RNA sequence: ACUAUGGUUGGAGACAACAUGGGAAUCCGGGGUGCUGUAGGCU
RNA sequence: GAGAAGCUCAGACGAGUAGGCAGGCGUGGAGGUUUGUGACGAAGCCUUGGGCGUGAGCCUGGGUCGAACAGCCUCUAGUG
RNA sequence: UCUAGUGGGCCAUUUUUGGUAAGCAGAACUGGCGAUGCGGGAUGAACCGAACGUGAGGUUAAGGUGCCGGAAUGUACGCUCA
RNA sequence: GAGUGUUUAUAGCCCUUGUUGUAAUACGUCCACUGGGGACUGAGGACUGCGGCUUCGUGCCAAGGAUGCUGACAUAAUGGU
């Protein structure tokens, strides 16, 4: 009871979203991909050509090659006791840029914007992110906000 | 009875010598690239090396 | 080293007194002083290795 | 420099608590056990273990 | 050893409501950690708040104002049995609300095999008038001319000669 | 109990030569002292290589020494070349330049040709006297992976390594699995 | 006790459940009458078979009719046998109902005068069912969703339109003109 | 060097080697030398005794 | 509602409660009923 | 000096079948060495005595006995 | 880099499928036994606790403290007669 | 001698506020505050260190690990088998 055809068990994985069938938005074809870009793989069931295998659906990797209609994407997959370099040729309908990559780009930009300004003002810059610190001391007032005393409620059937 | 598959110890075995990651190199083989890109890159790189050689020598 | 130790002692005692004074002030006014959350925790392992 | 200072300190090798633990160690402190966060009661436990 | 605490807490302020309301409970717990945990247990079933999205702003132990005055304590509880949920009312004579509450927990353990987790204390009130006492076994203790013999204990022999294995004579009541 | 996982527990290196050569023991004695009583990485390098096996101490020829010390941007003009190993001759180098070399062993032909060209040959103890910390020295090694076994290591499908075969020619592993006309290629 | 296994194209060869009638009494009643509802709820997760339900409904119909008649009750069976229990023949064997905790098994709305009678009939059916069940009195009007106090106010304002057994409850949604005409006595107050 | 660990909390000479400040350390300072007011408040006490 | 984690917890079991955490759907109610780029026309 | 194959200071750690490696113990025979042991008692054997080693094993008192035998560095195997 | 053993597993928790059920068969996750002694569960491969060099002292876990048996015929409030 | 029916009488109780208050006490927490009883251990072996105290000196100390003072036995005792 187990077939190993390419698209076995992809019944929901390769479905277009509800009320998202039909036309493919043409901005997908106008995106530019360069070697070193970090892309997400997300299979469009409406484009049967250039389909990556279902293992790569929802995976993120680096573009190593650019062709007319496709990109080569480097993906590491565990195959035992080690990761293996996989090179998947994907048509650009199944690919999108990682949104964190622009977030990392902008954070670095803001880091150097802070660093240069801190240098000129002759002060520290403190470019390190920090985990959410313990909450600080405050002074909750009760004027016009008097405490309400609660009690546990008695049991009663609501059917 | 044969056909006795189980994955119970297999994950433990994989982690004994860990999930190894492949070595990352500065340069990857251009045999994975488009052949037209690869052919022209040979000429571009050859000219860059020639130009770097001349400028050092003529300095 | 002795001078540094003395200043640390004064610092610990000063922080402790301010906590008492802030709590007393809040009780007097009927408001609430929410103290600073701890920055330090000590962790003890209570289970063996099985 | 907490990170460098704390890491420099070898993990403390405490004894078993003088006076023992609560009846069942391995339920939560809120449930009358010993596991998990116990707030300032970590100090009484350390006295027995130090 | 239970203690009574007042606990005051609130939802952490957000942009939608920057002045969340303050809610107070009186809770019987062995320590402050359990008191705060019980506060969030009871607040979660009334308000859309968790410990992660709330904060405790005050906690104070409440001592008994008149620990030397014998009182009558009426306690309303809600408890889970093996088959269902019930509300019941019990009355206890004590000098502290803590003492009555400890009496109630022992009483529910003995008579219904009800554990601590299965009991919610709805209210603890000091009953002032004689007729408001609903149990006769309690209001008979409010008689000025109340008299009874000493209850049957296993006698008493100091602390040391009670450790003696052999006695020269049989005991006499 | 303690939960310690131990991977790099025992050091994997030699702490002494496997050789029983008494004179090698004397050289180790000299360089144990020098590597301990100086701050020189050169002396620790010599001590470590004095322990190594024959396969880990490949030879180097005087041609390679002459080439390595005569690069266009070298400045390795009048400096002593040092190898913990054998210095062989390269008869293809018809004219040997003037070289200063310190080595464990010199081949008879290598030693004769170095001297005849006005150069000098030193043992490692003579080197220790001249440059006790290896200053202004070219420390060199032979090619570790030039030996035959490295033609074969890693043989496998599409690895382009050499097979172990008793004989070479057609009929000796050039058929099914080695060409497209016979099932598949490698 | 596997995952639900109903009749389907993959399970065409199925027996019919032994109960086919789920509605009894004055099924075509109204909203003014039968104002009090009693429910028999399942207290545990049981697997009441169609035989056990069929037995209960026959017993409930006979006792209730003899004691109060036909016009004073609206007995209905909430549980439906849709799970198929298999067997090896001497393959599907029977139909059972998977009821969770607090699932109503039989609901009867009667007069408040028949409050004691409705309790007793619903009490007897516990001997036919497996597991444990409890008798509770609904806080809702008959088979509606509203409390008796609220339903009275909706009835006194004039926003309730009787439609067979059930009814139509006004809402602040849809074209006004249809809402106006349909509710004659109701006051569409202008705020 | 260091053949036997000595607890500074028990060995006073070792406690002097570490912590030079221990000699001058003054515990049990009296700060309640004044009139000692009471800080409870009317609102606090009426909230405290509710129910 | 569901759920990760916990107990020599309850219960014959079915399940349930509690403890340290995560946290819906649906219905119902209020509000809304296109925004925008390029290039050029227009009392 | 401290068999530099030596000397010295410190810290952590310790289950193990199948299996792997290292360092040792014991046996027959070979080269070398030890002004080696021995009819004034070799080897072997017995022991209700002693000593050494974590152990494989080793040394020794007493008894019996009668012709050979051992230590150290190496070689070797029909070696427990 | 070279090479050994192995290629019959089994138990528990939790998620399950088949089966009337099973000390049943088959899969998922983790911990175990196999290769794990020790304290506890009278007993016991797998449950609880805890994983082990030879020892001195101290303190504990799980579990106990009428006697067998080391340790309160301890304290407090009830319930229960079989 | 049993029942009433009025708020200190010839008693008492409950609930509010003033001081003599910096009341005590309990509990919690801390003291580089302090006083005793019991047991196991004594690794190391010239010196060197960090401290303290000093009459400032190759001095003293509880400060990089036990010494001191006594007694009895010695075909006993302790060890071994
Ligand atoms: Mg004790
Ligand atoms: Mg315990
Ligand atoms: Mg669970
Ligand atoms: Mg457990
Ligand atoms: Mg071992
Ligand atoms: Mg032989
Ligand atoms: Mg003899
Ligand atoms: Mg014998
Ligand atoms: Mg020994
Ligand atoms: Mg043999
Ligand atoms: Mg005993």
């Amino acid at each position: 009871p187990h077939s190993y055809g390419i698209r076995a068990r992809t019944r929901y994985t390769f479905q277009r979203g509800f009320r998202e069938h039909g036309q493919i938005r043409l901005s997908t074809y106008l995106k530019t991909y360069k070697v070193g870009d970090i892309v997400d793989i997300k299979v469009n069931g409406a484009v049967q050509k250039g389909m990556p295998h279902k293992y790569y659906h929802g995976k993120t990797g680096v573009v190593y090659n650019v062709t007319q209609s496709s990109v080569g994407v480097l993906i590491y997959k565990v195959v035992g006791n080690r990761y293996m370099e996989k090179r998947v040729n994907v048509r650009i309908e199944h690919v999108k840029h990682s949104k964190c990559r622009q977030d990392f780009l902008d954070r670095v930009k803001a880091n150097e914007a802070k660093r240069k300004e801190a240098k000129a003002q002759g002060k520290t810059v403190q470019l390190r992110r920090q985990p959410a610190p313990p909450a600080t001391a405050h002074f909750v007032s009760t004027e016009n906000n008097e405490p309400v005393t609660l009690h546990p409620v008695a049991y009663d059937t609501t059917i | 009875k044969s056909k006795n598959h189980t994955n119970h110890n297999q994950n433990k075995k994989a982690h004994r010598n860990g999930i190894k990651r492949p070595q990352k190199h500065r340069y990857d083989s251009l045999k994975y690239r488009d052949a037209k890109f690869r052919r022209n890159q040979k000429f571009a790189n050859r000219g860059t090396v020639e130009a770097i050689r001349q400028a050092k020598a003529s300095a | 080293i002795a001078k540094r130790a003395e200043s640390y002692d004064a610092e610990y005692r000063k922080a402790e007194r301010e906590q008492i004074e802030l709590g007393r002030k809040a009780r007097a006014e009927g408001n609430y002083y929410v103290p600073d959350e701890t920055k330090l925790v000590f962790v003890i392992r209570i289970r063996g290795i099985n | 420099n907490f990170k460098q200072a704390a890491n420099f300190i070898w993990p403390f090798q405490l004894s078993s608590p003088l006076g023992g633990w609560r009846d069942r160690k391995f339920k939560h402190f809120i449930e009358g056990g010993d596991a998990g966060k116990r707030d300032e009661h970590i100090n009484s436990l350390v006295r027995k273990m130090l | 050893a239970l203690k009574e605490y007042q606990v005051v807490g609130r939802k952490v302020p957000t942009e939608h409501e920057p002045v969340p309301k303050l809610f107070r409970m009186r809770l019987f717990a062995p320590n402050e950690s359990v008191a705060k945990s019980r506060y969030w247990y009871f607040l979660k079933m009334i308000n859309k708040v968790k410990k992660a999205t709330g904060e405790i702003v005050a906690i104070n132990e409440i001592s008994e104002p008149k620990p030397l005055k014998a009182k009558v304590f009426g306690i309303w509880i809600r408890y889970d049995s093996r088959s269902g949920t019930h509300n019941m009312y019990k009355e206890f004579r004590d000098t502290t609300r803590v003492g009555a509450v400890e009496a109630m927990y022992a009483d529910m353990a003995a008579r219904h095999r009800a554990r601590f987790r299965s009991i919610r204390i709805l209210k603890v009130v000091e009953v002032e008038k004689k007729e408001d006492v609903r149990r006769n076994y309690v209001k008979q203790l409010l008689n000025p001319h109340l008299k009874f013999p000493l209850p049957h204990r296993r006698t008493g022999v100091v602390g040391l000669a009670g450790k003696k294995v052999f006695a020269p004579h049989r005991p006499s009541t | 109990g303690i939960d310690i996982e131990r991977h790099h527990v025992r050091k994997s290196q030699r702490s002494k030569p496997a050789s029983e050569n008494v004179y090698l023991k004397l050289l180790v004695k000299l360089y144990r002292f020098l590597a301990r009583r100086t701050d020189s990485r050169f002396n620790k390098a010599i001590l470590k290589r004095l322990f190594q096996s024959k396969t880990n101490r490949p030879p180097i020829s005087i041609s390679k020494i002459a080439a390595l010390t005569s690069r266009k941007s070298a400045s390795l003009e009048g400096k002593t070349t040092v190898i913990v190993g054998t210095v062989t001759d390269d008869e293809r180098l018809l004219t040997v330049p003037k070289l200063s070399v310190a080595a464990l062993r010199f081949t008879k032909s290598a030693r004769a040709r170095i001297l005849k060209a006005g150069g000098e040959v030193l043992t490692l103890d003579q080197l220790a006297l001249r440059a006790p910390t290896g200053s202004n020295t070219v420390l060199l090694r032979g090619k570790k992976h030039a030996r035959e076994a490295y033609r074969h290591f890693g043989f496998g499908p599409h690895k382009h390594k050499a097979p172990y075969v008793r004989s070479e020619g057609r009929k000796f592993e050039r058929a099914r699995g080695r060409r497209k006309s016979r099932a598949f290629k490698v | 006790k596997n995952k639900p296994y109903p009749k389907s194209r993959y399970n065409r060869a199925v027996p019919d459940s032994k109960i086919r009638i789920f509605d009894l009494g004055r099924k075509r009643a109204g909203v003014d009458e039968f104002p009090l509802c009693i429910h028999l709820v399942s207290n545990e997760y049981e697997q009441i078979t169609s035989e056990a339900l069929e037995a209960a409904r026959i017993c409930a119909n006979k006792y209730l009719v003899k004691i109060g008649g036909k016009d004073s009750f609206h007995l209905r069976v909430r549980a439906h046998p849709f799970h198929v229990v298999r067997i090896n023949k001497m393959k599907p064997n029977g139909l059972v109902a998977r009821v969770n905790i607090g699932q109503i098994l039989m609901s009867v709305r009667t007069k408040d005068s028949s409050r004691a009678t409705a309790i007793e009939a619903l009490r007897r059916c516990q001997y036919k069912f497996p597991g444990q069940q409890r008798i509770i009195v609904s806080k809702k009007w008959g088979f509606s969703q509203y409390a008796r106090d609220e339903y009275i106010e909706k009835r006194s304002r004039g926003e309730i339109i009787p439609d067979g057994c059930y009814a139509k409850f006004l809402n602040k949604r849809g074209s006004l003109q249809e809402k106006l005409d349909l509710f004659p006595e109701a006051s569409f107050n202008l705020a | 060097a260091h053949v036997q660990k000595k607890n500074p909390l028990k060995n006073k000479a070792v406690l002097a080697r570490l912590n030079p400040y221990a000699k001058a350390y003054k515990a049990n300072v009296k700060l309640n030398t004044g009139k000692t007011p009471k800080a409870a408040g009317e609102k606090f006490l009426t909230v405290l005794h509710e129910n």
